[PDB]
């Protein structure tokens, strides 16, 4: 049984914690409690194999000392934005470049996540913006998700696992 | 249990069959026998009287069903560990 | 706490059981054991309400007297085909007509499911075929899923709950 | 030679499964079929026994594993005979 060190990144309020808790516990966190650093461990079955996922849910893009540590130790990275907030989308390019500079390679398990897709009446970021960005990131994996509706949540973390096994 | 699995070839001399199965090393021997029974497709009479059996490597013996399967180390001749399922009464 | 009686139907071998066991238990059933009738109960959180889901996993058309009792009693229906077998997609039409006859109306919570979307190389039923079929069924909900990859599994059952709630 | 469909409820899993059981074989062999259809989802599985639940004019009792299945007349409640798989 192998361990997978997964890291959830993004600006404040995009739904990093809600996605994590929805995947780990199966409930929706309606509160917004600003995160410093939380970690979760969960044994799941991915592609017929038992896996120990350790999910690190981080502070805003902030606590710089910890940020350097989880970029060197993380095996897969979910870069999360909110479809309701253009600035949180623009914030991701810098993150992606920080990760690659620390890993010293572009071959880094990664997934781009547009969260809050249930909020169609507040969407400012089109799905095709995220698709085009992911394409620029060397055909990065891309998903629109909803932690509130439990849409494409486990798909985020299971895809990271498959990337790491490759 | 649950974390791992090991492939073991199991010979059933009364059926003149062998089958390679994934068994749980951290589970009791009786749960490994349960997996063997479900692989035979109810082809055995008094199947519940059959027990897992270690061939001589020497002299054989039935496995204690309360022991974890991993308490019986594997024979390292074979590429796959080998066990037998024989009538115990 | 409300109860929801969901029914998974389709021709044999399409993934009815694997989708159900994946959702309820989180493991993938690699074997094909032909079902007569299996039931599962599971409490989940849907749109912030605790919900008791009763999932009936049914046989492949076989058991015609049994069919009428689970069609009268089901509140929502998942109509499942396999994207690798054209025949299982054609069988879904006479299955939906039987739900509409038994319940006397066409406002029945329903989702059409093309399963085994992980088997792209073996695809025979194009995605647009499924989208067209859903549209002519009174703009029916439509998903492509993979019980093996855990893609769009819970999304099936959560959407039926939402249709029942509305 | 023969087979009949029996609905078996496993309360500890909150699930039910319709199984083909051999009425002419012993109860322990019917329990063997129940075990094989659960894969390995039941912890401590061998401490479970087939149980006839209470029903109309009929008290609940564990089936004797050495009797033939057909020696227990089915309950008349439901369209299909119903048994449960219960911990001891
Ligand atoms: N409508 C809707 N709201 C969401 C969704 N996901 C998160 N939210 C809300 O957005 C707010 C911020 O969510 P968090 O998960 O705490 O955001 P975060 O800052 O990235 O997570 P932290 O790592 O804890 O700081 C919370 O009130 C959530 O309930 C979603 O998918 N849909
Ligand atoms: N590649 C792939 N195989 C699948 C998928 N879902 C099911 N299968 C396989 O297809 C076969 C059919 O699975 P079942 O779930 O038993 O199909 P079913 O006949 O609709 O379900 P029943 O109610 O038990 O009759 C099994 O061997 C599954 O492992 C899938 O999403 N992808
Ligand atoms: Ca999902
Ligand atoms: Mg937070
Ligand atoms: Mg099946």
């Amino acid at each position: 049984m192998r361990e997978y060190k997964l890291v959830v990144l993004g600006s404040g309020g995009v739904g990093k914690s809600a996605l994590t808790v929805q995947f780990v516990q199966g409930i929706f966190v309606d509160e917004y409690d600003p995160t410093i650093e939380d970690s979760y461990r969960k044994q799941v079955e991915v592609d017929a194999q038992q896996c120990m996922l350790e999910i690190l849910d981080t502070a805003g893009t902030q606590f710089t000392a910890m940020r350097d540590l989880y970029m060197k130790n993380g095996q897969g990275f979910a870069l999360v934005y909110s479809i309701t907030a253009q600035s949180t989308f623009n914030d991701l390019q810098d993150l992606r470049e920080q990760i690659l500079r620390v890993k010293d390679t572009d071959d880094v398990p990664m997934i781009l996540v547009g969260n809050k897709c249930d909020l169609e009446d507040e969407r400012v970021v089109g799905k095709e913006q995220g698709q085009n960005l992911a394409r620029q990131w060397n055909n990065c994996a891309f998903l629109e998700s909803s932690a509130k509706s439990k849409i494409n949540v486990n798909e985020i973390f299971y895809d990271l696992v498959r990337q790491i096994n490759r | 249990p649950g974390a791992s699995a090991v492939v073991v070839r199991v010979g059933i001399p009364d059926l003149q069959q062998t089958k390679c199965l994934r068994l749980d090393p951290a589970a009791p021997v009786w749960a490994a026998k349960q997996r063997v029974l479900c692989a035979l497709n109810h082809s055995l009479q008094d199947a519940l009287n059959y027990g897992l059996f270690q061939p001589p490597s020497r002299a054989g013996k039935f496995l204690d069903e309360e022991r974890l399967l991993q308490e019986y180390p594997p024979n390292l001749d074979t590429p796959l560990p080998y066990l037998e399922f024989r009538y115990k009464r």
